[PDB]
């Protein structure tokens, strides 16, 4: 039975290196190519290169020349994986895999019947920052008779995560916290919504509570209609 | 080069997931399975080849340069992440999720201008809510002056709610300060299933 | 009436027996003398398929040029399975002779004329031989050397060019001369010259052939990626020592765009510890004979991969390859097939 059995996930700075292993076994390790994949969630999975154990043959993708490294040890038939100059686009589990069809005379590289477990590793700055938590204001008219919207935006936090309750936690009813998203700035912003009856808006008092654990900070910020 | 559609399947057990992959190129493709929290696994290769163990529910086909792989009578086990594959290509991939039956219902929707608060930062964030909707399915557009945007909006969206079995989304349109004062319309179009007409929020900078 | 099938092959060739030459000998006892007047029928109206990738031919091969340095060139030390293995390791007579391969009674070759066939695919003119034409047992890494010309254009051969994991082999129309010297009075230090004219016009023609199966993309040499010194540098035997040349001036991309005209020199060394192409591991070899150690050789073809990933760039970047020998008896073997009557 073929076997594939990677390293041990890890955590990364920008600007390190990074190196996995991959211990084949169950059949010639010398008859066939192996290949490293990252799947990074929300992105297309990435073949990385192959390495032939005959000689060390490799092949990178273009987009990775110069930065990768991939060689074996024929005794311990153990495959390596390293990459230089980390960024957050780095941040992945990387899996080494071996196609279906592999015999001493023939192979067929890209059927991947055959992964490892999978190393995750991430690749974040140590640097935390506070998010700015803006109010997202109901209406004009107090319609008596309707519901209203209101909530916080809570923008340009890192890294995750942040939550949000309202009234320290006495309001539960209609909110909706959604999952943050990755700005282009490297920074993550999310929103947390309520909906409430129109006729509690002029007694009723309505606040956010933020909490982000990394860099230490709690804020709580009332959200009212705009006077005018 | 590999096309693959559509990003997100929101299905019933029972029923059947249909994912497609457009190539350009030549050589046999394979679809691979992620299930949450685990190495990926290979469901079919050269096009319609049932991998080992992969029951005859799973079953690929080929009509010019589109594949497709569907998925009959849906299971626990089915549901995850979908790639399309040839030689070091891989499809941007096809989440096939757990999706709760229901009544239809059109979301309620909520547009919100930037805070004063904000606006001294030098940016400016435009949310738009989608309530309490159902299905999942739905499209928002932002237009600026009816202006259709592109490339300056980000979505989020809940999982489905556990008792009412809706779900919610919110867009975020961000404009820098200087380029939101230079207009006055800002609106958010919504439509859905619910919906007999898109409906569209929106408001006039300025006036309150 | 006849199907595609193997068989057990026979080989025959011109070996000596005055001559002390581990080819020689070899082949003194495991083949027949040659046909003085061997016989080829052109078949005429017969259109035969043929795929060098899938030659069977050429496993046989494999397995005779094994055991042939298996019985001669013997390490003085054998390191494999983490075991050692102490021999004796006496200097050596080193030559490859030609080698002819042929088949049995009820088997015939099919023979491929076709001055354009690439390897693979329907070819029109077919001949009948009993035998191969004569093949240098040549064992080498990113160059071919000693070997057959391709009749007309230069040939790209490929199992598939569109597949970034399959070893392209570029056989050409017009040998080049390689030079390879290490002078008497460091030992291990030795060289390669090559004509820096003929084989920058040749390498130029490479390029434009290579266009043809890119759609005219810009095309680039670079170094190999990495791996052992057998492949990443030019490995082969001379006069029984183990030579491994670096290539990296036979693929100036400037010289294919001034100045480069002239005489090409390679840094060669000569190494005693060396990876054994037969997958075993590692031997170790005697030190250089004295005296002037010298070879030279055709360059008949040049192994290749191609770079791959997900990209959009409208270049395509090939890195002399090898270190699968059994390329290189394909290189040869390419337009030869067995098959069985009735
Ligand atoms: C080239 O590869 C495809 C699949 O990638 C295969 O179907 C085809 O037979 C191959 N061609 C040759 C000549 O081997
Ligand atoms: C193939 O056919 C032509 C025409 O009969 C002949 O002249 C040519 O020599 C043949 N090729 C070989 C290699 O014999
Ligand atoms: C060789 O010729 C066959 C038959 O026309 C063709 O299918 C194949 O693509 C060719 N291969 C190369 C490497 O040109
Ligand atoms: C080398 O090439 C020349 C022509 O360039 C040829 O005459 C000679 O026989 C070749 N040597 C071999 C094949 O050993
Ligand atoms: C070799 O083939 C090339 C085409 O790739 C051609 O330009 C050249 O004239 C040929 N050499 C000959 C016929 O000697
Ligand atoms: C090969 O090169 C050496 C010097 O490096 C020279 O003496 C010898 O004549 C050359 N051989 C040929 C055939 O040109
Ligand atoms: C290289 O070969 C050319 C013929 O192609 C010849 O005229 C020239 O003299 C050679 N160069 C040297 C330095 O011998
Ligand atoms: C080959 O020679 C070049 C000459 O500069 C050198 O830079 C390169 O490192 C050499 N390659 C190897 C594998 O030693
Ligand atoms: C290519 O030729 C140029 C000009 O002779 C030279 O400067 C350069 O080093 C060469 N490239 C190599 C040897 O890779
Ligand atoms: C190629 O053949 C010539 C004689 O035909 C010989 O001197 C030379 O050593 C051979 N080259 C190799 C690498 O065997």
């Amino acid at each position: 039975q073929v076997r594939l059995s990677q390293s041990g996930g890890q955590m990364k700075k920008p600007g390190d290196s990074m190196r996995i292993s991959c211990r084949a076994s169950g059949y010639e390790f010398i008859n066939c190519p192996i290949n490293w994949i990252r799947l990074a969630p929300g992105k297309r999975p990435e073949w990385m290169g192959w390495m032939k154990p005959r000689y060390g043959a490799v092949s990178y993708a273009r987009q990775l020349q110069g930065r990768v490294t991939m060689t074996r040890d024929m005794y311990s038939e153990t495959a390596f994986l390293e990459l230089r100059s980390l960024t957050s686009d780095d941040t992945a589990v990387y899996f080494c895999t071996r196609g279906k069809y592999c015999t001493a005379r023939d192979y067929y590289n890209w059927d991947f019947e055959h992964w490892g477990q999978g190393t995750p590793v991430t690749v974040s700055s140590a640097s935390t920052k506070g998010p700015s938590v803006f109010p997202l204001a109901p209406s004009s008219k107090s319609t008596s008779g309707g519901t209203a919207a209101l909530g916080c935006l809570v923008k340009d936090y890192f890294p995750e995560p942040v939550t949000v309750s309202w009234n320290s936690g006495a309001l539960t009813s209609g909110v909706h916290t959604f999952p943050a998203v990755l700005q282009s700035s490297g920074l993550y912003s999310l929103s947390s919504v309520v909906t409430v009856p129109s006729s509690s808006l002029g007694t009723q008092t309505y606040i956010c509570n933020v909490n982000h654990k990394p860099s230490n900070t709690k804020v709580d910020k009332k959200v009212e209609p705009k006077s005018c | 080069v590999l096309t693959q559609s559509p990003g997100t399947l929101s299905l019933s057990p029972g029923e059947t997931a249909i994912i497609s992959c457009r190539t350009s190129q030549y050589g046999s493709l394979a679809w691979y399975q992620q299930r949450p929290g685990q190495a990926p696994r290979l469901v079919i290769y050269s096009g319609s080849t049932r991998a080992a163990g992969i029951p005859d529910r799973f079953s690929g086909s080929r009509w010019g340069p589109d594949y497709n792989l569907t998925i009959s009578n849906l299971e626990s086990g089915d549901f995850g992440v979908y790639y399309c594959q040839q030689y070091e290509f891989f499809g941007q991939g096809t989440k096939v999720q757990v999706d709760i039956k229901r009544t239809v219902a059109a979301p309620s929707v909520f547009i919100f201008p930037p805070s004063d608060e904000q606006l001294k930062s030098g940016t400016a964030s435009v949310v738009c809510l989608l309530n309490n909707f159902y299905p999942r399915e739905a499209k928002v557009q932002w237009k600026v002056d009816n202006a259709l945007q592109s490339g300056n909006s980000q979505e989020s969206v809940t999982e489905q709610d556990s008792k009412d079995s809706t779900y919610s989304l919110s867009s975020t349109l961000t404009l820098s300060k200087a380029d939101y004062e230079k207009h006055k319309v800002y609106a958010c179009e919504v439509t859905h299933q619910g919906l007999s007409s898109p409906v569209t929020k929106s408001f006039n900078r300025g006036e309150c | 009436v006849w199907k595609d099938a193997d068989t057990t092959l026979f080989c025959a060739s011109d070996a000596k027996a005055h001559e002390t030459e581990v080819h020689n000998v070899w082949a003194t006892h495991a083949c027949v003398p040659t046909d003085p007047n061997p016989q080829e029928i052109h078949l005429e109206n017969v259109t035969e398929n043929f795929n060098m990738w899938k030659n069977n031919m050429v496993e046989q091969m494999q397995e005779d040029v094994i055991s042939l340095w298996d019985q001669s060139l013997q390490p003085c030390v054998k390191l494999t399975g983490g075991s050692v293995i102490k021999q004796a390791c006496p200097k050596i007579s080193f030559d490859p002779i030609p080698i002819h391969y042929c088949t049995p009674a009820g088997y015939v070759i099919l023979k491929c004329n076709d001055k354009n066939f690439n390897g693979t695919g329907p070819c029109k003119n077919v001949s009948s031989v009993q035998c191969t034409h004569g093949i240098k047992p040549v064992v080498s890494t990113q160059l071919l050397l000693n070997g057959s010309l391709a009749e007309e254009e230069i040939i790209i051969r490929s199992e598939n060019l569109t597949n970034n994991a399959k070893t392209i082999i570029v056989h050409l129309n017009k040998s080049v001369e390689i030079n390879c010297t290490r002078p008497s009075n460091d030992i291990r230090k030795a060289y390669c010259e090559i004509n820096g004219t003929k084989w920058n016009k040749v390498l130029k023609q490479v390029t434009e052939k290579l266009k043809e199966h890119f759609n005219n993309k810009t095309i680039i040499f670079q170094p190999p990626s990495g791996g052992d010194l057998e492949i990443t540098m030019h490995h082969f035997n001379c006069r029984g020592e183990f030579f491994y040349c670096n290539t990296t001036q036979l693929f100036n991309n400037t010289c294919i765009g001034k100045g480069c005209n002239g005489t090409i020199t390679l840094p060669c060394k000569i190494k005693q510890i060396i990876n054994m192409w037969q997958g075993t591991g590692q031997a170790m070899y005697a030190p250089p004979i004295d005296g002037k150690i010298n070879c030279v050789s055709n360059i008949t073809g040049i192994l290749l991969t191609r770079d791959g990933g997900a990209n959009n760039t409208s270049n395509e970047t090939f890195r002399p390859g090898g270190g699968n020998i059994k390329d290189n008896w394909r290189s040869e073997l390419y337009k030869y097939k067995v098959v069985q009557i009735e």
